[PDB]
């Protein structure tokens, strides 16, 4: 999807003059909507590698 | 002005000139006497606290050895790990020594360090080829590899050990090398067989036989008896004559 | 005795450098940021000025 | 400065630059203090080890009380044969020190009476636990435990009292996660 | 002054052994934009690049070996040699101290009474493939017979060439006597 | 010193014959005074220039093409 | 009731894995009093083990009760930081509870054979 | 003691090396110390606690990175470390970055010690002056009868050590290296066990590297400083 | 902690022959079940029946031992060998130490009487 986004921006950069100040706003809306998904990707931490054997962080409590 | 080209040739500076070197004659053991008395008192306390376990103690030049039986390993080690005055928390070494003249041939030695008090202690037990010793991996995880090495080299079996297997020797090695009846060169050797296209284990043949040269050991006794360095607090009292 | 031994000098040696000698160097970072912003601003002034001239040449063509 | 740096280049025995190239190097260096570690050839390992003059005058070194030819018997400096014995204490020998006393604090009768009192311990007459139960307060508190009743600590031959170096005399500055202990 | 229970004056912690505390993002003596510039512009990384580049303009340390040799000392332990006197007679007297001290058992010696009544060897072999080049034999010899030259350039294609015998060792001494004399004149007072 | 002026200056000192011999043998251009010759025919040289580093002051010019 | 012996998160002291103990002195007093209870209940009066740890615990408990600051306790108790003294007390308590089931005061369980403990000193064997 | 005395002109050259070694250390630190990638590969990797560092038998930088100030040269000095001034680096956080910083501080303190020894090198003998333990000089072995007898015996039979046993240790650069020797009154040992510092560290690898990715195992093996002659002996 | 490997068994010395009986039979079962793995891992030039025959031979070697502790040691070493074989720690070279019979006939003259050994100086 991100590759298709960046490749769909090619028509814009080859049409940038003819679509003057209208297509500019349109592609900005495009980029914002596609930045929302990138925000989702970052906030979910989807490309993070998780570790099973955690280090123990719980206190040592002795029943008297 | 000043640079590496105009640098002081230190090879020509005058060197310290000394006419006569003076070094006093001192016994290296005299440095230890107070500490020796201290270790004696300390060992007396341990023997009085654990009379069920401590068979003896011995003291030589800032080294205290505690003499116990195999049944007494885990209790005494718990004491040496958890007691506040004896905080031996670091395992240093576990070893075995073959004394084939003894009925229990192997002597399993433990070395411990306290970084709290900056002191070392030793603990010794005994074993045979078939009678095991308790494993102290429950207390010191570092003992794992050491106990494995003791098994591999001497054959001492440590009961309670999670994975006791050879560590040093070849994967099908038959024998325990550091036994005194095991020869220096062992029983087998290896070559590459072109017929079988394999590394083959075969009996031993040396082009030059081993020459021991222990037959030239001195026939006269080299060093006499030592010097009694027990403190008077630990020598038994001579009764007054009358 | 001691005749031909390798011994030190009488005043010893001049001291050696064994402490850390990583000196702080460079302008403070905001100077580098200001230089970056000025470089890129001037480049934009130079480039966008060239886009307008290209547009007028296109008009001619 | 501190006692341990920094030090200029011209006090370092390394081959550097000369002329306009030193004026450039001290302009383009992260630390002009720093050296190019090529030893100065006139001074380093010259004269060669196989052409030193000190070999012809070198004689075997010594120290006075051991090189003396008159009042120096070997048996007065034979430290190997004056080695300390390894003391061994079984439970019998320590109940003797407890039931009876020591050569420093004797608590034994005189004559043959004390002799066979010792002999009753040399053989299994009185046990170690019996001797501990029979032992007074002043025996334990002073010959087993300390005078204050506390147990003795694991002794230290050379006690080392640590000190932390902070600030400017330290190895790393304040931010770094390694400290300096004297 | 103080009585200790399971402790010591040395085992007590130093004065500032408890580290102060970690520093938060507040209590920062460095603005956010400045450290962000150092973050985005890779300051320390360019500094490391420059420290590598400074070495590009410094003298290479490389010596061209077959044509320039490295540093050797009189004490150096290399190929072995049997020495002679200026008479031409061989120094060795078959005492077998080098055979005895050799940790690798590389020396093999046999001797008998020579025709002129002299104690001299009939066999002297060194397995270089056993030897560790320690110098204990050169230290043990009371006549300066066995020595180690400074030579290291004697590699072979066959291992049967490294089973040196008496004739090889004597020829090697006859070859290397001058180098050995330099080394001895430099080294003998120290041993 | 790893600079071009070094090789140019030395190749001006030692002529082009020595330059091509050294380029075919050592790979580097060195100018020094002849110290002596050995029984095999190898010539031995020593340099006095500040450019040459520690342990690059003495060198050999072998007689055999199959040097050793 | 339960005592906090070791905090494995939070503010780090110079040691790794040990972190700042909140309210250490109550934990120390609890552990010392429990140690004294276990000894006075399940150990003989004449045993040297009991006397040893009783006098030790009482000395340390007086240090902890009289003084309020942690640094002063760390200097008067000569064993590490107070977060380590808590762990020492805990280990001593567990050791007393283990030595209750064992019986160190008893006589020697396994006596050595005569051959054992002979090493190359007897003048006539080599 | 020592086999041979120092040759002439060695202290001057050691000082010449010491005048410049600090800049070499500094140039290495410029690449490694404050670097982002180095810190990523080293910060909070291979963490071991002080308690577990002791239980596993670790020493040296592995124990000093966890916070324990222990060094045998200061706690049980052996040769001359009681006659020379040096500081000990100790770190928190038990990571590989702290071990790296410890080792660089140890570089600098070793340089300090070398300076002091080059300035304060005494005169005299370099080996014991008892020819029943050490070889005599050659000019006495070739003129004195007792000297030659002692040479002969020391180089054929050897010196006989008293009976006993000792465990002694040093602060080797890898950690606490030790030798448990047993003597039977003979010229040959009855038993020699080497306590190699790498044996314990590679044994602790299982505890230290669990939960880590494979690129971090490389860093852990590198901070243990594992030579395998000592591991395997 | 330092955790054990795949097929590790804690060392536990039986105080009874009847329990060690079951332990030994289980180990025999495990060897027999793993023989196909021993033939696949080590590129073996012979049958799986041959591997099981060899296992049975090595288990029969110590069949009439009656000292309990010796049997305990033998069980422990057998489990060590099982862990070394099933986990591919050994190589073919060490695994084929057990199988000298499968390699081709070692020459012509293999003495079994006195005069042969005498002529070859083995009597
Ligand atoms: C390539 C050559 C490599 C050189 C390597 C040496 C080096 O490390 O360079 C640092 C070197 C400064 O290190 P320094 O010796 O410690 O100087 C301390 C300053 O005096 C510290 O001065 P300051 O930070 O406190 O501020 C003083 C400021 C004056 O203060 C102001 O007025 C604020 C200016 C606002 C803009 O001076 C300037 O602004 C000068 C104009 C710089 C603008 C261009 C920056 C690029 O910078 C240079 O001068 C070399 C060129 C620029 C940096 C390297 C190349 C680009 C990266
Ligand atoms: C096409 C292939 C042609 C290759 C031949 C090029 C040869 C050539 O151009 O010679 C120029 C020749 C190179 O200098 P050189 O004769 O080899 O140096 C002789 C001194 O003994 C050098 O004295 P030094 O050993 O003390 O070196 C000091 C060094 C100091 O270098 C630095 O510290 C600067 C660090 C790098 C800064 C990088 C900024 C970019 O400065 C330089 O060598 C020049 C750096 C530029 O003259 C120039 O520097 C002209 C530069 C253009
Ligand atoms: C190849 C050229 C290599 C250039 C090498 C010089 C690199 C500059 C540098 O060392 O970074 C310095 C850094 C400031 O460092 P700082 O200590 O935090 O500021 C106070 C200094 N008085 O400066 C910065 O914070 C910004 C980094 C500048 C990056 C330069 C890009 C080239
Ligand atoms: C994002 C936020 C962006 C806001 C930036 C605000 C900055 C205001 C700067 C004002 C500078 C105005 C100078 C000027 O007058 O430029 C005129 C020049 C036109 O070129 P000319 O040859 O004269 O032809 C004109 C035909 N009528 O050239 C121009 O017309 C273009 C001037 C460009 C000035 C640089 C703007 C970019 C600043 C950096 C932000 C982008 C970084 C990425
Ligand atoms: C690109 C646009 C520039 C943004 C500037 C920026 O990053 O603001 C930083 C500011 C924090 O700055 P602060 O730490 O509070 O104070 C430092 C004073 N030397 O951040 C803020 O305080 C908030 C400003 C939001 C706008
Ligand atoms: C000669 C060529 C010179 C260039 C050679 C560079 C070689 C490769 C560099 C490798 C990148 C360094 C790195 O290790 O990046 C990873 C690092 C991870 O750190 P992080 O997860 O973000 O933790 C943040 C808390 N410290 O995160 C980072 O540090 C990444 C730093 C950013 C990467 C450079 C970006 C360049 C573009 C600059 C944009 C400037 C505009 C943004 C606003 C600037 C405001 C000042
Ligand atoms: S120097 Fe070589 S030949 Fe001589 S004893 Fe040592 S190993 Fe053997
Ligand atoms: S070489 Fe020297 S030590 Fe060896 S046998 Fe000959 S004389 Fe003796």
């Amino acid at each position: 999807p991100f590759d298709l986004e960046i490749s769909t921006l090619l028509p814009y950069v080859m049409s940038i003059y003819l679509v003057s100040n209208y297509g500019f706003t349109i592609v900005l809306l495009f980029l914002l909507i596609l930045i929302i998904g990138f925000v989702y990707e970052i906030n979910t931490n989807a490309l993070k590698i998780n570790k099973h054997n955690k280090p123990n962080t719980d206190s040592l409590i002795y029943k008297l | 002005a000043p640079s590496w080209e105009n640098i002081k040739d230190i090879r020509l500076d005058p060197k310290v000139h000394v006419d006569e070197v003076y070094e006093p004659i001192v016994n290296p053991a005299d440095r230890y006497l107070q500490h020796v008395s201290d270790l004696h008192q300390y060992a007396k306390y341990i023997m009085a606290a654990l009379p069920k376990y401590i068979q003896g103690f011995s003291v030589w030049k800032d080294e205290l050895t505690l003499h116990v039986a195999p049944s007494a390993v885990i209790p005494v080690t718990t004491f040496l790990r958890d007691n506040t005055s004896t905080q031996y928390k670091s395992i240093i070494d576990i070893t075995a020594v073959d004394y084939p003249s003894r009925e229990n041939r192997f002597e399993v030695v433990y070395n411990f360090l306290s970084v709290r008090h900056n002191s070392r202690i030793r603990l010794k037990t005994y074993a045979t080829e078939v009678t095991p010793v308790p494993s102290i991996t429950c207390l010191y995880e570092g003992a794992n590899w050491f106990e494995r090495e003791a098994y591999d080299m001497y054959g001492v079996f440590f009961e309670g050990h999670p994975d006791l297997r050879r560590i040093m020797t070849d994967y099908g090695f038959e024998g325990h090398p550091l036994r005194k009846d095991f020869p220096l060169t062992g029983y087998t050797e290896v070559r590459w067989d072109e017929e079988k296209r394999r590394v083959v284990y075969e009996p031993l043949e040396l082009t030059q036989a081993f020459r021991n040269f222990s037959a030239g050991s001195t026939a006269w006794e080299p060093v006499g008896p030592g010097r009694d360095d027990r403190p008077d607090s630990f020598k038994l009292p001579t009764p007054k004559p009358e | 005795p001691s005749v031909g031994q390798d011994l030190p000098p009488v005043g010893g040696y001049e001291p050696v450098q064994w402490r850390r000698n990583l000196p702080a160097r460079g302008f403070r970072p905001l100077v580098y940021l200001a230089a970056l912003c000025g470089i890129c601003g001037y480049g934009f002034y130079r480039a966008l000025g060239g886009i307008q001239e290209r547009r007028e040449l296109k008009r001619e063509k | 400065m501190l006692p341990g740096g920094p030090v200029p280049v011209f006090k370092k025995y390394t081959v550097g630059s000369k002329g306009i190239w030193e004026k450039l190097r001290v302009l383009l260096a992260i630390a002009p203090n720093r050296s190019t570690g090529n030893p100065i050839v006139p001074l380093y390992r010259v004269p060669t080890p196989g052409s030193r003059p000190e070999a012809n005058v070198y004689q075997d070194p010594s120290s006075y009380p051991t090189n003396d030819i008159a009042e120096n018997p070997y048996w007065k400096r034979d430290h190997r044969r004056a080695y300390p014995q390894t003391a061994f204490f079984d439970q019998k020998t320590v109940t003797g020190l407890l039931e009876l006393g020591s050569e420093a604090t004797p608590r034994i009768a005189d004559g043959e009476a004390g002799t066979k009192a010792l002999a009753n311990i040399a053989n299994g007459g009185v046990s170690f636990t019996q001797a501990l139960g029979k032992s007074s307060k002043d025996v334990i508190y002073g010959e087993v435990l300390t005078v204050n009743g506390l147990p003795p600590v694991a002794p230290t031959l050379a006690p080392k009292q640590w000190k932390i170096i902070e600030g400017e005399a330290a190895i790393y500055p304040k931010g770094y996660p390694c400290r300096t202990f004297h | 002054i103080n009585i200790y229970a399971g402790g010591s004056a040395a085992a007590a912690p130093p004065a500032g052994f408890r580290i102060h505390r970690p520093a938060t993002w507040e209590e920062s003596e460095e603005g956010a934009l400045s450290k962000a510039t150092k973050y985005f512009l890779l300051a320390e990384m360019f500094r490391g690049l420059y420290v590598v580049l400074e070495q590009f303009f410094r003298a290479p340390y490389t010596i061209y070996y077959p044509f320039e040799k490295g540093p050797v000392s009189p004490r150096f332990r290399g190929e072995h040699a049997l020495r002679r006197y200026p008479s031409g007679e061989e120094r060795c007297i078959a005492c077998k101290l080098c055979e005895a001290i050799c940790p690798a058992l590389a020396i093999t010696i046999d001797a008998e009474e020579r025709i002129d009544g002299s104690r001299r060897t009939t066999k002297y072999d060194i397995d270089m493939t056993k030897c560790i080049y320690c110098g204990y034999c050169q230290e043990s010899c009371p006549v300066d017979a066995i020595v180690e030259t400074p030579n290291v350039e004697y590699a072979t294609e066959t291992r049967e060439e490294l089973l040196y015998n008496k004739e090889k060792l004597l020829a090697n001494g006859d070859k290397w006597e001058l180098e050995l004399q330099y080394a001895l004149d430099a080294d003998a007072p120290y041993r | 010193s790893s600079s071009l002026y070094r090789v140019l200056r030395n190749a001006w000192e030692v002529g082009p014959r020595s330059y091509w011999k050294q380029l075919n043998s050592i790979g580097d251009t060195k100018s020094g005074r002849l110290v002596g010759t050995d029984i095999y025919g190898n010539k031995f040289y020593e340099t006095d220039h500040q450019d040459e580093i520690h342990l690059r002051t003495r060198y050999v010019e072998y007689k055999e093409k199959d040097y050793d | 009731q339960s005592v906090l012996v070791q905090m494995r998160e939070g503010t780090p002291i110079g040691l790794t894995g040990i972190y700042q103990h909140p309210n250490p002195r109550p934990a120390l007093i609890a552990l010392y009093e429990a140690t004294l209870k276990e000894l006075q209940d399940k150990h003989p009066k004449d045993s040297v083990y009991r006397q040893s740890i009783e006098n030790l615990t009482a000395h340390r408990k007086q240090i902890v009760e009289d003084n309020e600051v942690s640094e002063v306790i760390e200097n008067k108790i000569g064993a590490g930081l107070i977060e380590e003294v808590v762990i020492q007390a805990h280990e001593e308590l567990e050791l007393a509870k283990k030595m209750s089931e064992w019986k160190p005061w008893e006589e020697l369980e396994e006596k050595p054979l005569e051959d054992q403990w002979v090493y190359f000193n007897k003048k006539g064997v080599e | 003691g020592v086999s041979q005395d120092l040759p002439a002109g060695l202290l001057d050259d050691i000082y010449m090396w010491a005048t410049q070694f600090g800049d070499r250390l500094d140039e290495i630190e410029e690449l490694l110390t404050d670097n982002r990638i180095w810190k990523l590969r080293t910060v909070n990797i291979g963490t071991v606690t002080a308690q577990d560092a002791l239980n596993l038998g670790l020493s040296g930088p592995m124990l000093r990175g966890s916070g324990i100030p222990f060094d045998i040269r200061k706690n049980a000095p052996y040769d001359a470390y009681d006659k020379v001034d040096f500081d000990v680096p100790v770190g928190m956080n038990g990571d590989c970055y702290d071990r790296y910083l410890i080792r660089m501080a140890e570089f600098r303190q070793s340089l300090r010690i070398i300076e002091q020894c080059c300035n304060d090198m005494p005169a005299g003998a370099v080996k014991v002056e008892d020819f029943k333990i050490n070889s005599p000089p050659r000019n006495l072995m070739k003129e004195d009868m007792e000297a030659l007898i002692h040479h002969f015996l020391l180089y054929t039979k050897g010196y006989s050590v008293p009976p006993g046993e000792t465990y002694t240790a040093i602060e080797a650069p890898k950690g606490e290296m030790g030798v448990y020797v047993v003597s039977d009154g003979s010229e040959r040992p009855y038993k020699c066990k080497i306590r190699a510092p790498g044996f314990a560290h590679l044994g602790a690898f299982d505890h230290i590297a669990r939960g880590h990715f494979l690129p971090d195992a490389v860093a852990i093996i590198g901070t243990m400083d594992l030579v395998f002659g000592e591991v395997d002996r | 902690a330092i955790i054990a490997t795949a097929f590790a068994e804690t060392v536990k010395f039986s105080g009874s022959k009847q329990e060690l009986q079951k332990r030994t039979l289980a180990l025999y079962r495990q060897f027999l079940r793993g023989a196909p793995t021993f033939a696949d891992l080590y590129e073996v030039q012979f049958s799986i029946p041959t591997i099981r025959t060899k296992i049975r031979q090595e288990f029969e070697r110590h069949r009439f031992v009656d000292d309990l502790s010796i049997q305990n040691v033998l069980y422990a070493k057998g489990h060590m060998e099982y862990q070394e074989c099933i986990n591919f720690w050994k190589q073919q070279a060490q695994f084929l130490k057990y199988f000298p019979e499968e390699d081709d006939i070692q020459g012509r003259h293999q003495p079994s009487n006195f005069v042969d050994k005498f002529l070859k100086n083995r009597a």
